[PDB]
C-alpha cells in the first residue's frame, strides 16, 4: 500500500532518502485528507440544487460568518505549521556536512554529459590512502602589463581581477570517469559508506538528480561565487546495484541525453575498482575486472541521430 | 510500445469520447421554444415586427410628433 | 463652430440601381463602390 | 481617498517588514551574507508602495470626502461634468508599432533600426500627446 | 401597447463598421473583446505547441521532433500561454467589465489601454516570431536561466526576439495596470465606496499593484540580459552572482506573475458563485483581505522556486510559502460557503466555476507538497511540478476564464452561448484535463525530469506518457465545441433582451443593457451594498440581504 | 452649432475636476513612477550583487570615479528639480510664460547633466573601464546609462510639453500635464541621488 | 402599473431593467432561430428596394380585423410609408395595411399577391414561411418612393 500511496516515489536507498520518503508519505496523507474533505464539501453542496419545490423564496442569503471564518483560518495555520516543523526536522538531515566523508566524488557536469573525479577516499574502518590531484587547476588571470592603450590601463581582469574564462573553480582528479556521448558514465560508489558529492558545472547550470536518492542538487558554474552550497553529503547507501541518474535542469538541446549511473558496489569491489583504475584502465574495463556489467544497465547512450525519420 | 497502437489510441480515444459526449449533450432539448404549429391556438403574446429599414429623420425621439396613421391601403384574406 | 457646412454637386454617370446601396456602402453614389462577387470568387 | 491610501499603507508596512526580516536573516544564516538582490527588490517595492500610499494620503488629506468615497451617497450628488476622456484615436497603434520596431532593432542588433524605431516612437508619442491640442490650420 | 422589434437582432453588421474601430477604438468594452479574441488565438497557438510535445512524448524515440525543436516548444508554449494568453487576458477581462463593475463610463486613460493592447499584440508577435528564423524560437526554458541565455549559449536570434518581445509586451501590461488602478482609485460611481465595489474589481486592483511591482523588474532583468547578450556586460556572468542573480530577479517577478495570473480569475469565480448560488458572496470582507494578503505575501515568497539551487535562505521562503497558502485556503472555503445552502443551478458558468474548484484544489494540494524543500528536492524540475502548476493554472485561467467568458458573453455581445455546447465543452475539458495531467504526478514522481524531449524505452512510465497524450488530444478537441459555440452564438443564438441573462446578478454590470451602451450606462442605481444590481432587480430582498447577513 | 453642445472653452479639459477630486493624470503618473522605481530596483540589485561578489576592491584598479565631475552634475540635477518645481508653481497659476521659462531652463540644465554624464563616460571608457571590460564597469554603465536614458526621456517630455503649451491656450489640463512631467523629473532626480550615494559615496 | 412578475425594476430613468432565470431565454418567440433570421433578412434588405418599412404582426387581431390592422399599423415607427401584414391564426385571418406615402407604388396591386402568398403557405402549414413569402412578394411589388 505504501508504494501505491507514495505516488510513484522510488523506495529510497539512503537514510536521507528513506526519511524524505516518510515525510512525503505523511504530507501526501495530510493533503489527501484535506482534499477528501473539501471534495466532500463540494459534492455535498452540489446536492443543494434549485429544487422545484423552491417557491418564490430565495435562499438564506447569509454570508458573513465570522466564527466559522476564524475556525477555518486557524486550522489551516495549525496544519501548515505542523507540516513546517516536520519539514524543518527533515531538512536538518539534508546536508549534515559531516567533516569526515568516507568517499568524496567531484561531480563536474559540462554541456551534455558528466565527469566524476573521486577527489578523496578515506574509509572509517581504515583504508584508501587516496587523494585528489589538483595540479591542473590553472587560472586565467588576464593581468598583462599593458593593454591596447600605451599606458595607464594595466588592466587586471573583468571579474575580481580575472576573466570569465577562468575555470579555476573546477576541480580535477587522477581518476576521471568522463562520460562520452556514446558511453553513459557510471560513477561507482562503495556500499555502506558516507559519500560526499562536490558539485560543479563546466559551462551552464544543470541538475544532478539520482531519482532513487530522493534528492537533487543544481550544479552551477561558480557555486562558491554564487553563494551556492554545491557540495552535499549522503550518509549511506544500503542497497547495491545500478541506479539511474538524470539531468534535471536546462542544459541546452541535449538536456535529455545526460543520463548517468551511480553503481553501488561492495567496499571490496570498490577497493578492486580503484586499484584497477589507478592502474591504467577505463571505467568499463574496471567494472568487467570486478565482474560487474561495464555499460550502464539502467540506461543506454541512445542514438546520436537527431531522430527516427532522419535518413541515417 | 506498439507505435500503431499508440497512434490509434491518441487519435481515436478523443474521437470516441467526443462522439459519446455529443450524443449525451447535443441531443438534449434546447431552451428555444418549439415551433408554433398552426393547428394549436396562438398562445404567445402579440408579436409586431418591423424592418428598421429606412432612416427615420432624426435619431432623437423628441420632434417626431404624431403626424397620424394616415392609412393608405388595405387587404384581407382567410388562408 | 469655425467651420462651414459643405455642399457639392458631383457630375454623375451604371445608375447605381443594380448593385450596392447607400445602406451597405454609405458613399455608393460618390465613386466605384462594388465589385461583382463573381470577380472575387474567380 | 482614505481607504485608497490605507491599502498602500498596509502594503508598505508588510513589504518593509519583509525587507527588514529578509535583510537580517540573510546577513546572518545565509551562505554569503546579505543576498543583495532580494533585499534590494524588497526595499524598493516597499518604496513603490510607500510612494503611492504617501501620494494617496496627501490627496486624501487635501480632499473633502467625495461621493465615490462617501457611504450613503446619492447618484445625483456625483452627477455633473465628468472630465475629458479621449474618444477614438489611432495614435496608440502607431506608438506600439514604433516601439516594436525599436524592440526588434534591439533584439536583432541593428543600430539603424533602433534609431528609426526611436524616431518613430518620438513621432508617435508627439502625435498622441498633441492629438487634442493641435489648433486649426492657419493657412 | 406593443413594440416594433426586429424578428431577430442584427447578425453581424454592415460592411466596414468594425475594422476602423479596432484601429481607433478607445472603448474599453471593444478593447476587452479584442483582448479576449486575440488572447484565445494565442491559447490555440500556444496550445498547439503542446500537442506537438504530446505527440513526440507519446513514444520513447524522437519520432518527428528534434531536441532543439522540442526545447523551443515548451519555451514558447510556456511563454505564450503565460505572457501572451494568461497575463494579457486579466486586463482583457478588466477592460471588459471593470469599468462596468464600478459604474464608470470608461477607464482612466482610455488611449493608454488601447496602447496596452497593441503593445501586447505586437510584443507577443515578435516573441513568437523567433520561430520563422532558421535557428528557431527561444530554446532555453520559459524561466530562461542565466548562463543558458548568455550569448555563449543559445546564440540565435530567436532567443533575442523572445527577450525583446517580453519587454514590449511587459510595458503594455504595466500600462494596463496603471489604467485599472487609476480607474478604480479615481473613476467610481457616486455611491460605490471602496468596500462596496465587487470582489473582481478588488481582485484586479490588487493584481494591478502586483503587475506594477513585478513586471518592471522583469524589464530591468531582460535589458540586463539583452545588454549581456549584445554587449558582453558581464551582468549575469556566473563568476558574479549571475546565476542566482537572474533567478532572484526573475522569480521575484515570476512568482507575482503566477499570482496576477491567479487573483483576477479568483474574482471571476467569486463573481459567478453568488449569482448562481442565489446568495451573497460568503465573507466579502474576508475575501478582500485574503486577496490583499496574497499579493503582499506573493512578493516576499518568490524564491521557493529555487530550493534545488541550494543558495537561498531555505527556511524563510518555506515559512512564507506555507503562510501564503492559508489566505488561498480562506478564499477556497469562502467560495464553498457561497455555494452552501444556495439554490444552485449549474449553468455553464457554474459548471466551469465548480470545475475550477475541483482542479485547483488538487493542484493546490500539490502546491504545499512543493513548498516543503525536502519534498521539493526529489520532485523539483520533474513532471510532478508540471502537473502542479497545470492543475493550478488550467484550473485558474482556463476553467475560470471560460466561466468568465460564458458568464459575460451576453453582457458584451447580447447573445447567449448555447448551454448544451457549453456543457459538452466543459466535460471534454474536464475529462480531457484530468486525463492528461493526473498521471503526470506519477510520471514525474519516478525519475523523469521535465523539459525532456526523449526518453529511453527501458525507462519506465511509457504508458503514462501516452495516457497524457490521450488526455491532451481530448483537450485538443475540447476547444472545437467552444469555438463553434462562440462562432455561431456571436451572430446567432438566443438573444437576451434583458439585463442579467443569469438572474440574481450583482456588481452593477447587470444594471445595464446586455450590450452596454457606449459609456456603459444610461441609468446608475442607488448603490447601497455589494450587490447593487440584485438590490435593484429584487427590492423586496433589500431588507433581507441586511437581516440574514450577520447570522452566517 | 449655436454656441456648443458641450459648454467647454477647451476641447481638452482635466480628466476630473481636481479641486474636489483627485487629479487622475497625477494619480496615473505617480503609479507609473512607483513602477519605474522597481525597474531601477532591478538595476540596483544587479549592481549590488556585483559589488558583493567583488573581491574587496569594488571599483577595479583601472576604474577611477571622477567625483570632481560627478558632484557638479548632481548639483545641477538638484537645481533642475528646484527650477522644475518653480515651473510647477507657475503652472498652478496661469503663468504660461513663467512655466515656459522655468521648464526651458530645467531642460537646459538636464541637458547639461546628460552631457556631463557623457563626458564622464568617454573619460572612463578611454581609461579602461567599459561595459565588456569589467563587471564593475558594466553594472555602473547599465545603471547610470538607464538613468541617462530616463533623463533623455524627461528632456523629450519637457520639450514636448513646451511645444504643447505653444499650440493651445493654457488650461487646467495643460497645467496638470506640466505637473506630471515635473513628477517624472523629480523621480528622475531622486533616483539619481540614490545612484550617486550608491556609486560614489557608498562605493 | 406593474412590472414583470419577477426581477424587473423601473430604473432612475424610464427604461425598465428586467431579468430572466439563468436557464431560460428572453425572446421566447415560437419559431426556429434560422427562419426567424430569414424573415428578418427579408424585412431588412428585401424591402430596401421598396424604401417603405415592412412590418409583420403575428398576434391576434380581433373584432373588426381591418380596423385593428389600422391601429396596429399605427404602432409602426413611420406609418406614413409602411406596409403591415397581420396574420391571426386564432381567426385564420390575414390583413395588409399601407401608409399614405406607400400608395400608387404598386403596393395596392401587390396586396392580393402578398395575401395569396401568405394564404397558400399558411394552408400548407408554415406561418413563418408564408410571412417570408408574402414579404418577398410585396417588397418586389413596391417601388422606391
Ligand atoms: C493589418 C492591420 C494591422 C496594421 C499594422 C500597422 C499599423 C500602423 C498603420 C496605421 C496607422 C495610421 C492609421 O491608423 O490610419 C489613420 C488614417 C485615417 O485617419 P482619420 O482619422 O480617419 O482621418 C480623417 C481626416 O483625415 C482628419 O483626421 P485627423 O484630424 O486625425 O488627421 C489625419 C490623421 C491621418 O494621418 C495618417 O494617415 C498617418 C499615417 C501613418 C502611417 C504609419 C505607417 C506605419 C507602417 C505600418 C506598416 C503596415 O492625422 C495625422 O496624424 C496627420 C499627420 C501625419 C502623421 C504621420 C506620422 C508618422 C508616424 C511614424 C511613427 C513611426 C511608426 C513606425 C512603426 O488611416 C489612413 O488613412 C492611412 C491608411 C493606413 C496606413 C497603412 C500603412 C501601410
Ligand atoms: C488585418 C490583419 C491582416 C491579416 C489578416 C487576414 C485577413 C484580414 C481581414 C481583416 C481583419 C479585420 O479585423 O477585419 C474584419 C473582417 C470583416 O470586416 P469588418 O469591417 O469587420 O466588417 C464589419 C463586420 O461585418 C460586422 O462587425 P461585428 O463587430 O459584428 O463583427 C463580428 C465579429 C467580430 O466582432 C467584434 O466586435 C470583434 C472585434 C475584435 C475581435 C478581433 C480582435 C483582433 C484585433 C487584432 C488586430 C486586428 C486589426 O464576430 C464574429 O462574428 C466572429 C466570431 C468569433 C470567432 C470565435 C472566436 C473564439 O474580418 C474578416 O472577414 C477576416 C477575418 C479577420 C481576422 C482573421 C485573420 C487573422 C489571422 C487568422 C486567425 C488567427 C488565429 C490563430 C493564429
Ligand atoms: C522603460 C519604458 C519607458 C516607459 C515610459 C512611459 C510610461 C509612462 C506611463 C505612466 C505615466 C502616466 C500616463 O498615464 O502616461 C500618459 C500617456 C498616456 O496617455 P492617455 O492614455 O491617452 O491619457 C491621457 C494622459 O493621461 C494625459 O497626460 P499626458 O498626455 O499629458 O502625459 C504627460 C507625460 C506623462 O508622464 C510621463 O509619462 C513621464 C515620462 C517619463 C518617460 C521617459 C522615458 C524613460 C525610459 C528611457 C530609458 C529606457 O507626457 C509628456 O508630456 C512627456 C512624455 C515623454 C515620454 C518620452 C518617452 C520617450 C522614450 C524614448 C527615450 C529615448 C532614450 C532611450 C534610448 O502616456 C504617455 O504619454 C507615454 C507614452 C508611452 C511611451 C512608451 C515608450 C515605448
Ligand atoms: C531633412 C530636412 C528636414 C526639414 C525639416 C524642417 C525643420 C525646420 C523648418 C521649420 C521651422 C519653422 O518654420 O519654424 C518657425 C516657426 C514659426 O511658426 P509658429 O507659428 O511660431 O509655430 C510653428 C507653426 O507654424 C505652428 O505650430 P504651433 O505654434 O501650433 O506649435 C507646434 C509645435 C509642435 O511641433 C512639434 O512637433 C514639436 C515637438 C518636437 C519633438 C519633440 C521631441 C524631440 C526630441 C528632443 C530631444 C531632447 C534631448 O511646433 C513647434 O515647436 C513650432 C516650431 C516650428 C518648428 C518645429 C521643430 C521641428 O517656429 C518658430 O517660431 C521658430 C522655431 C524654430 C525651430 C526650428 C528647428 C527645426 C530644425 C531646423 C533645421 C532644419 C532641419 C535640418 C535637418
Ligand atoms: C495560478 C498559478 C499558480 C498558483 C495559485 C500557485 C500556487 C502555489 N504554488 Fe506555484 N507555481 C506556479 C503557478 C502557481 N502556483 C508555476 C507556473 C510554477 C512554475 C514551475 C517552476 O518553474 O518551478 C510554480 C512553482 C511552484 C513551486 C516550485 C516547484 C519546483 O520548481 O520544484 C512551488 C514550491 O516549491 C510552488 C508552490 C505553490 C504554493 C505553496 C501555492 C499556494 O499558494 C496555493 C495553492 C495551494 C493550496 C494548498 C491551495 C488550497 C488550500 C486549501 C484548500 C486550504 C486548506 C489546505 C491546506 C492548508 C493544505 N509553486
Ligand atoms: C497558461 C499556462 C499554460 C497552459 C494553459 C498549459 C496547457 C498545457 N500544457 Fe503546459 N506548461 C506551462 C503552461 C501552460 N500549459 C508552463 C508555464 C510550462 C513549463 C515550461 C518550462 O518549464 O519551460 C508548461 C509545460 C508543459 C509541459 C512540459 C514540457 C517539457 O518540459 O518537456 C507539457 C508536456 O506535455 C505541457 C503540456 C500542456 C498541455 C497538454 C496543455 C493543454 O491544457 C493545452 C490545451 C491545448 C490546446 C488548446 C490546443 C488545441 C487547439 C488546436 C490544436 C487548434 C490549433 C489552432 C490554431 C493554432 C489556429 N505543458
Ligand atoms: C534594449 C537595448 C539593448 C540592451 C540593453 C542595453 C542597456 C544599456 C543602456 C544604457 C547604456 C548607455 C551608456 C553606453 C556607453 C558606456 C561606455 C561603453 O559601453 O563602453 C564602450 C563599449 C564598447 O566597448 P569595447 O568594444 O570593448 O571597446 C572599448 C574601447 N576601448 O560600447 C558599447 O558597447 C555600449 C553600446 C550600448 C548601446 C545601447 C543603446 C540602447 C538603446 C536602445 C533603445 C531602446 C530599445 C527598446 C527595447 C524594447
Ligand atoms: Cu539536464
Ligand atoms: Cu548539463
Ligand atoms: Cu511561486
Amino acid at each position: 500500500w505504501s508504494d501505491a500511496l507514495a505516488l510513484g516515489w522510488p523506495t529510497g536507498i539512503t537514510p536521507e532518502a528513506k526519511l524524505n520518503r516518510e515525510l512525503w508519505i505523511g504530507s501526501v496523507i495530510a493533503s489527501f485528507a484535506v482534499g477528501a474533505i473539501v471534495w466532500g464539501l463540494i459534492f455535498w453542496t452540489s446536492a443543494f440544487h434549485r429544487k422545484k419545490a423552491t417557491d418564490t423564496e430565495l435562499p438564506r442569503q447569509f454570508g458573513y460568518n465570522m466564527p466559522l471564518e476564524l475556525t477555518l483560518t486557524v486550522i489551516p495555520f495549525l496544519i501548515i505549521s505542523v507540516l513546517f516543523y516536520f519539514t524543518v526536522v527533515v531538512q536538518e538531515r539534508m546536508m549534515h556536512k559531516d567533516p569526515n566523508p568516507e568517499v568524496v566524488i567531484d561531480v563536474t557536469a559540462f554541456q551534455w554529459n558528466w565527469k566524476f573525479g573521486y577527489q578523496k577516499i578515506a574509509f572509517a574502518d581504515g583504508s584508501f590512502d587516496y587523494d585528489g590531484a589538483d595540479p591542473e587547476r590553472k587560472e586565467a588571470m588576464t593581468s598583462r602589463p599593458e593593454g591596447k592603450d600605451e599606458h595607464g590601463i594595466e588592466k587586471v581582469g573583468p571579474i575580481r581581477g580575472m576573466t570569465p574564462e577562468d575555470r579555476t573553480y573546477l576541480n580535477f582528479d587522477k581518476i576521471e570517469t568522463l562520460g562520452t556521448s556514446s558511453e553513459i558514465p557510471v560513477l561507482v560508489l562503495p556500499a555502506g559508506k558516507r559519500i560526499e558529492f562536490v558539485l560543479n558545472s563546466a559551462d551552464v547550470i544543470h541538475g544532478f538528480w539520482v531519482p532513487e536518492f530522493l534528492f537533487k542538487r543544481d550544479v552551477l558554474p561558480e557555486p562558491k561565487a554564487n553563494n551556492s552550497d554545491n557540495v552535499f553529503q549522503v550518509s549511506e547507501i544500503q542497497q547495491t546495484g545500478a541506479f539511474v541518474g538524470r539531468c534535471t535542469e536546462m542544459c541546452g538541446t541535449f538536456h535529455a541525453m545526460m543520463n548517468f549511473e551511480v553503481r553501488v558496489v561492495e567496499p571490496n569491489d570498490f577497493k578492486a575498482y580503484i586499484d584497477q583504475r589507478n592502474a591504467g584502465k577505463t571505467n568499463a574495463e574496471a567494472l568487467a575486472a570486478i565482474n560487474q556489467p561495464p555499460l550502464a544497465i539502467t540506461t543506454e547512450p541512445f542514438e546520436s541521430r537527431r531522430g527516427e525519420l532522419v535518413p541515417q | 510500445m506498439s507505435t500503431a497502437l499508440t497512434h490509434g489510441l491518441i487519435g481515436g480515444v478523443p474521437l470516441v469520447l467526443f462522439a459519446v459526449l455529443a450524443l449525451i449533450f447535443l441531443t438534449r432539448k434546447g431552451p428555444h421554444p418549439d415551433t408554433y404549429k398552426m393547428s394549436d391556438p396562438w398562445t404567445h403574446a402579440p408579436i409586431l415586427w418591423a424592418a428598421e429599414e429606412p432612416r427615420e429623420h432624426g435619431h432623437g425621439g423628441h420632434g417626431h410628433d404624431s403626424h397620424g396613421v394616415v392609412i393608405g391601403g388595405g387587404a384581407s384574406g382567410k388562408w | 463652430m469655425s467651420s462651414t457646412q459643405d455642399r457639392s454637386q458631383l457630375d454623375p454617370e451604371v445608375e447605381r440601381h443594380t448593385g450596392v446601396d447607400v445602406e451597405d456602402v454609405p458613399s455608393a453614389e460618390w465613386g466605384w463602390s462594388h465589385m461583382p462577387i463573381g470577380v472575387m470568387h474567380i | 481617498m482614505h481607504i485608497e491610501a490605507r491599502l498602500f499603507e498596509i502594503l508598505t508596512a508588510f513589504f518593509a517588514l519583509a525587507a527588514v526580516v529578509y535583510a537580517v536573516l540573510t546577513a546572518m544564516f545565509a551562505t554569503g551574507g546579505v543576498e543583495w538582490a532580494g533585499t534590494t527588490a524588497l526595499v524598493l517595492t516597499t518604496g513603490l508602495t510607500l510612494i503611492t500610499g504617501t501620494f494617496f494620503r496627501f490627496v486624501a488629506r487635501r480632499l473633502d470626502t467625495r461621493p465615490e468615497d462617501y457611504e450613503d451617497a446619492e447618484i445625483s450628488d456625483g452627477a455633473g461634468e465628468l472630465g475629458f476622456f479621449a474618444p477614438h484615436s489611432w495614435w496608440p497603434i502607431l506608438i506600439s508599432l514604433s516601439f516594436s520596431t525599436a524592440a526588434v532593432g534591439a533584439a536583432l542588433w541593428l543600430p539603424w533600426l533602433i534609431a528609426a524605431g526611436v524616431a518613430f516612437v518620438i513621432t508617435s508619442v508627439c502625435g498622441l500627446v498633441f492629438e487634442y491640442y493641435w489648433g486649426p490650420e492657419k493657412h | 401597447e406593443l413594440e416594433a422589434r426586429r424578428p431577430f437582432p442584427e447578425r453581424m453588421g454592415p460592411k466596414g463598421n468594425l475594422i476602423y474601430k479596432l484601429i481607433t477604438t478607445t472603448d474599453h468594452k471593444l478593447i476587452g473583446i479584442m483582448y479576449c479574441v486575440v488572447c484565445f488565438a494565442f491559447f490555440l497557438v500556444g496550445g498547439l505547441m503542446a500537442l506537438f510535445m504530446r505527440t513526440e512524448l507519446a513514444m520513447p524515440g524522437l519520432q518527428f521532433l528534434s531536441n532543439e525543436q522540442f526545447n523551443q516548444l515548451f519555451t514558447m508554449h510556456g511563454t505564450v500561454m503565460l505572457l501572451f494568453y494568461a497575463t494579457p487576458i486579466v486586463f482583457g477581462f478588466a477592460n471588459l467589465v471593470l469599468p462596468l463593475q464600478i459604474g464608470a463610463p470608461d477607464v482612466a486613460f482610455p488611449r493608454l489601454n488601447a496602447l496596452s493592447f497593441w503593445l501586447f499584440l505586437f510584443g507577443a508577435l515578435i516573441a513568437i516570431a523567433g520561430f520563422i528564423t532558421p535557428g528557431g524560437a527561444a530554446d532555453f526554458g520559459w524561466t530562461a536561466y542565466s548562463p543558458l541565455t548568455d550569448a555563449i549559449h543559445s546564440p540565435g536570434a530567436g532567443g533575442d526576439l523572445w527577450i525583446m518581445g517580453l519587454a514590449v509586451g511587459g510595458l503594455g501590461t504595466i500600462l494596463g495596470g496603471v489604467n485599472m488602478i487609476t480607474t478604480v482609485v479615481c473613476m467610481r460611481a457616486p455611491g460605490m465606496t471602496m468596500f462596496r465595489m465587487p470582489i473582481f474589481t478588488w481582485n484586479i486592483l490588487v493584481t494591478s499593484i502586483l503587475v506594477l511591482i513585478a513586471f518592471p523588474i522583469l524589464t530591468a532583468a531582460l535589458f540586463g540580459l539583452a545588454a549581456d547578450r549584445h554587449l558582453g556586460a558581464h551582468i549575469y556572468d556566473p563568476a558574479n552572482g549571475g546565476v542566482l542573480l537572474w533567478q532572484h530577479l526573475f522569480w521575484f517577478f515570476g512568482h507575482p506573475e503566477v499570482y496576477i495570473i491567479a487573483l483576477p480569475f479568483f474574482g471571476i469565480v467569486s463573481e459567478i458563485f453568488p449569482v448562481f448560488s442565489r446568495k451573497p458572496i460568503f465573507g466579502y470582507t474576508t475575501l478582500i483581505y485574503a486577496t490583499l494578503a496574497i499579493a503582499a505575501l506573493s512578493v516576499a515568497v518568490w524564491a521557493h522556486h529555487m530550493y534545488a539551487t541550494g543558495a537561498v535562505l531555505l527556511p524563510f521562503f518555506s515559512f512564507m510559502t506555507f503562510l501564503i497558502a492559508v489566505p488561498t485556503g480562506i478564499k477556497f472555503f469562502n467560495w464553498i460557503g457561497t455555494m452552501w445552502k444556495g439554490q444552485l443551478t449549474f449553468e455553464t458558468p457554474m459548471l466551469f466555476s465548480v470545475g475550477f474548484l475541483i482542479t485547483f484544489l488538487l493542484g493546490g494540494l500539490s502546491g504545499v507538497l512543493l513548498a516543503s524543500p525536502p519534498l521539493d528536492f526529489h520532485v523539483t524540475d520533474s513532471y510532478f511540478v508540471i502537473a502542479h502548476f497545470h492543475y493550478v493554472l488550467f484550473g485558474t485561467i482556463v476553467f475560470a476564464t471560460y466561466a468568465g467568458i460564458y458568464f459575460w458573453f451576453p453582457k458584451m455581445t447580447g447573445r447567449l452561448l448555447d448551454e448544451r455546447l457549453g456543457k459538452l465543452h466543459f466535460w471534454l475539458t474536464f475529462i480531457g484535463f484530468h486525463t492528461t495531467f493526473l498521471v503526470q504526478h506519477w510520471l514525474g514522481d519516478e525519475g523523469m525530469p521535465r523539459r525532456y524531449a526523449d526518453y529511453l524505452p527501458t525507462d519506465g512510465f511509457t504508458t503514462l506518457n501516452v495516457i497524457s497524450t490521450v488526455g491532451a488530444f481530448i483537450l485538443g478537441v475540447s476547444m472545437l465545441p467552444f469555438v463553434w459555440n462562440v462562432f455561431k452564438s456571436w451572430r446567432y443564438g438566443e438573444p437576451v433582451t434583458v439585463d442579467d441573462p443569469w438572474g440574481y446578478g450583482n456588481s452593477l454590470e447587470w444594471a445595464t443593457s446586455c450590450p452596454p451602451p457606449r459609456h456603459n450606462f444610461t441609468e446608475l442605481p442607488r448603490i447601497r451594498s455589494e450587490r447593487p444590481a440584485f438590490e435593484l432587480h429584487y427590492p423586496h430582498m433589500v431588507e433581507r440581504m441586511r437581516a440574514e447577513a450577520h447570522v452566517g | 452649432m449655436t454656441s456648443a453642445v458641450g459648454t467647454s472653452g477647451t476641447a481638452i479639459t482635466s480628466r476630473v475636476h481636481s479641486l474636489n477630486r483627485p487629479n487622475m493624470v497625477s494619480v496615473g503618473t505617480i503609479v507609473w513612477l512607483s513602477s519605474e522605481l522597481m525597474f531601477f530596483a532591478g538595476l540596483f540589485a544587479m549592481y549590488f550583487t556585483a559589488r558583493a561578489q567583488a573581491g574587496g576592491a569594488w571599483p577595479p584598479e583601472p576604474t577611477e570615479l571622477n567625483l570632481a565631475l560627478a558632484v557638479p552634475v548632481t548639483l545641477v540635477l538638484i537645481a533642475s528639480s528646484f527650477t522644475c518645481q518653480m515651473g510647477v508653481f507657475a503652472a498652478e497659476r496661469g503663468d504660461v510664460f513663467g512655466l515656459r521659462r522655468w521648464y526651458v531652463i530645467t531642460f537646459l540644465m538636464g541637458l547639461f547633466f546628460v552631457l556631463g554624464q557623457g563626458y564622464e563616460y568617454i573619460h572612463l571608457v578611454e581609461h579602461g573601464t567599459t561595459i565588456p571590460g569589467s563587471a564593475y564597469g558594466s553594472v555602473f554603465y547599465l545603471a547610470t546609462g538607464f538613468h541617462g536614458l530616463h533623463v533623455i526621456g524627461g528632456l523629450v517630455a519637457f520639450v514636448l510639453l513646451l511645444a504643447r503649451t505653444k499650440m493651445s491656450k493654457f488650461t487646467p489640463a495643460q497645467a496638470t500635464a506640466a505637473i506630471v512631467v515635473s513628477y517624472y523629473w523629480h523621480f528622475v532626480d531622486i533616483v539619481w541621488i540614490a545612484l550617486f550615494a550608491t556609486i560614489y559615496f557608498v562605493r | 402599473e406593474l412590472d414583470l412578475p419577477y426581477g424587473s425594476a423601473l430604473t432612475s430613468s424610464g427604461r425598465i431593467s428586467a431579468v430572466t432565470e439563468p436557464g431560460e431565454l428572453s425572446v421566447h418567440y415560437p419559431f426556429p432561430t434560422m427562419d426567424l433570421v430569414v424573415l428578418d433578412d427579408a424585412l431588412k434588405y428585401g424591402s430596401r428596394a421598396a424604401k417603405a418599412r415592412f412590418a409583420v404582426y403575428i398576434g391576434p387581431l380581433g373584432a373588426d380585423t381591418a380596423a385593428t390592422a389600422r391601429e396596429i399599423l399605427a404602432n409602426v415607427p413611420t406609418p406614413e410609408n409602411a406596409v403591415l401584414l397581420a396574420v391571426s391564426p386564432d381567426q385564420r385571418a390575414i390583413e395588409v395595411v399601407y401608409g399614405a406615402d406607400v400608395k400608387g407604388r404598386g403596393i395596392e396591386s401587390a396586396a392580393p399577391l402578398g395575401v395569396s402568398a401568405a394564404a397558400a403557405s399558411f394552408k400548407e402549414g408554415n406561418l413563418i414561411d408564408g410571412l417570408i413569402s408574402a414579404v418577398r412578394v410585396m417588397s418586389a411589388g413596391v417601388s422606391p418612393a
